[PDB]
């Protein structure tokens, strides 16, 4: 029931050109701010540091989109 | 020493974060939603087109045109279309000009020519103060008048002393002209020009003046700025003779650096430091005292200024600290700074020659003889003829 189902509402082009623009801002600042951002000393007994204060390096996040392989049956 | 090292340690952390700190402020991320600066961006771009074509702005008048040389073709009667004001504009600027109608787009680049590209050496040196093999006085001397005004305008005001607007160094040469001026050059932590002075001798008709007095003005935007002015006696007294085109071209660049210097009164508009291997043998028509001040003189390492030089040395060097540094000096005869920082590089490198590492007693005994016996054998030795 579920090879031939009812594909989900589309991406349309609207939405592709408006979200870029929110994506932008968004992104070089996470990027920028998260990559510089160390709270490490590495010739250090310790790793890293006991912590301190709490710390701003963070991480990403993936999201990917869902298809399943190569048929037309 | 250490200190030095441990700069190392914050500058290899600062240069990892200015790069991702340089991505968001600059922009897209403080991307242009301000009235003024999206009407900047915007507009240049539905102007300009591409090719464009550089000019320098020859002079402007007051009734928002100006007049230009682009680079192509014939000079162009603009306007001020758009953009920078006529207090933003100065002659003897480059300013961008758009072929499909050249107008003034604006400067803020303090320049941009081939010209200005050779000028800036902007990034400093290394080299400072007491990391020169030099005389302690001699330093001390070029500090007191180029440097000193900018750091402390104190010490001059009280003692109502004037501020010069540059200095020259003169040999007799191997005394560490160029040394002394990269020393200063990195403490003012001002903008470092440089230009050797054969590049502004041509046989090309009337280049030569241009960028004599464009030295000082690409200095102005950037200043404080020290502008370092390579042997000074090759545009001027030194010859290129009378018979390849010199005969034009030296009375000119010479003169065009003589008048500016001088002015009508001792400007002080920037700081200059000139180099110079003599005034000796050369012919009168450059900067006199009391527009540069003070003028220094090097002499010819004696004994007890051996000692100066020498100590500075032998710290990078090994095995002259066995024997008594003063007992060295005393030994070898008079000779000039490069002369004696030659005798110290020549220590290290006959002892690889000898089979040896590096400088010991013996071999710092050879080097002094070697440089000793060319200078003996090309001038006049021990007693009269």
């Amino acid at each position: 029931p579920s090879t031939f189902a009812y594909p989900a509402p589309l991406e349309v082009p609207k939405e592709k050109e408006k979200e870029k623009v929110s994506t932008a801002v968004l992104s070089i600042t996470a990027k920028a701010k998260k990559k510089e951002k160390e709270k490490e000393k590495k010739e250090e007994e310790k790793m890293e540091v006991d912590e301190a204060e709490k710390k701003e390096e963070k991480e990403k996040k993936k999201e990917p989109e869902p298809n399943f392989q190569l048929l037309d049956n | 020493t250490q200190c030095r090292l441990k700069l190392l340690k914050l500058e290899r952390i600062k240069d990892y974060l200015l790069m991702e700190e340089e991505f968001i402020r600059n922009q897209e991320q403080m991307k242009p939603l301000e009235e003024k600066q999206e009407e900047e961006r915007s507009k240049v771009d539905d102007l300009r087109g591409t090719p464009m074509s550089v000019g320098t702005l020859e002079e402007i008048i007051d009734d928002n045109h100006a007049i230009v040389s682009t680079s192509v073709g014939s000079e162009h009667y603009v306007s001020i279309l758009s953009f920078v004001d006529k207090d933003l504009l100065e002659p003897g600027c480059s300013v961008l000009l758009n072929h499909k109608v050249h107008a003034v787009i604006g400067v803020l680049m303090d320049d941009t020519d081939p010209l200005v590209t050779v000028m800036k050496v902007e990034k400093a040196p290394q080299e400072t103060y007491a990391d020169i093999g030099g005389l302690d006085n001699q330093i001390q001397e070029i500090k007191e008048s180029v440097e000193l005004p900018l750091t402390h305008p104190e010490y001059y005001e009280e003692m109502g002393i004037k501020p010069p607007k540059g200095v020259i160094l003169y040999g007799p040469p191997g005394t560490g002209k160029t040394l002394l001026a990269k020393a200063v050059a990195n403490q003012t932590s001002a903008t470092f020009l440089r230009v050797v002075g054969s590049e502004l001798i041509q046989k090309y008709l009337g280049d030569g003046p241009k960028l004599v007095r464009e030295l000082f003005r690409v200095a102005e935007e950037h200043a404080p700025s020290i502008v370092f002015i390579d042997e000074i006696d090759a545009i001027g007294t030194k010859r290129y003779d009378s018979n390849s085109g010199g005969e034009r071209e030296i009375q000119r660049t010479m003169l065009e650096l003589l008048n500016q210097l001088d002015g009508f009164d001792s400007r002080g508009d920037v700081k200059v430091i000139m180099a110079t291997n003599r005034i000796e043998t050369l012919d009168p028509a450059l900067i006199r005292p009391g527009r540069i001040d003070r003028k220094i003189e090097f002499p010819l390492p004696d004994e007890k200024t051996k000692k100066r030089i020498f100590q500075i040395h032998t710290s990078r060097m090994t095995l002259a600290d066995d024997v008594t540094l003063d007992d060295l000096i005393m030994a070898k005869d008079d000779l000039s700074g490069a002369d004696i920082k030659a005798i110290c590089t020549e220590a290290g490198l006959m002892a690889l020659r000898e089979r040896r590492m590096k400088v010991t007693n013996e071999d710092f005994k050879k080097s002094k003889e070697n440089v000793l016996y060319k200078k003996q054998e090309g001038t006049p030795e021990g007693l009269y003829l």
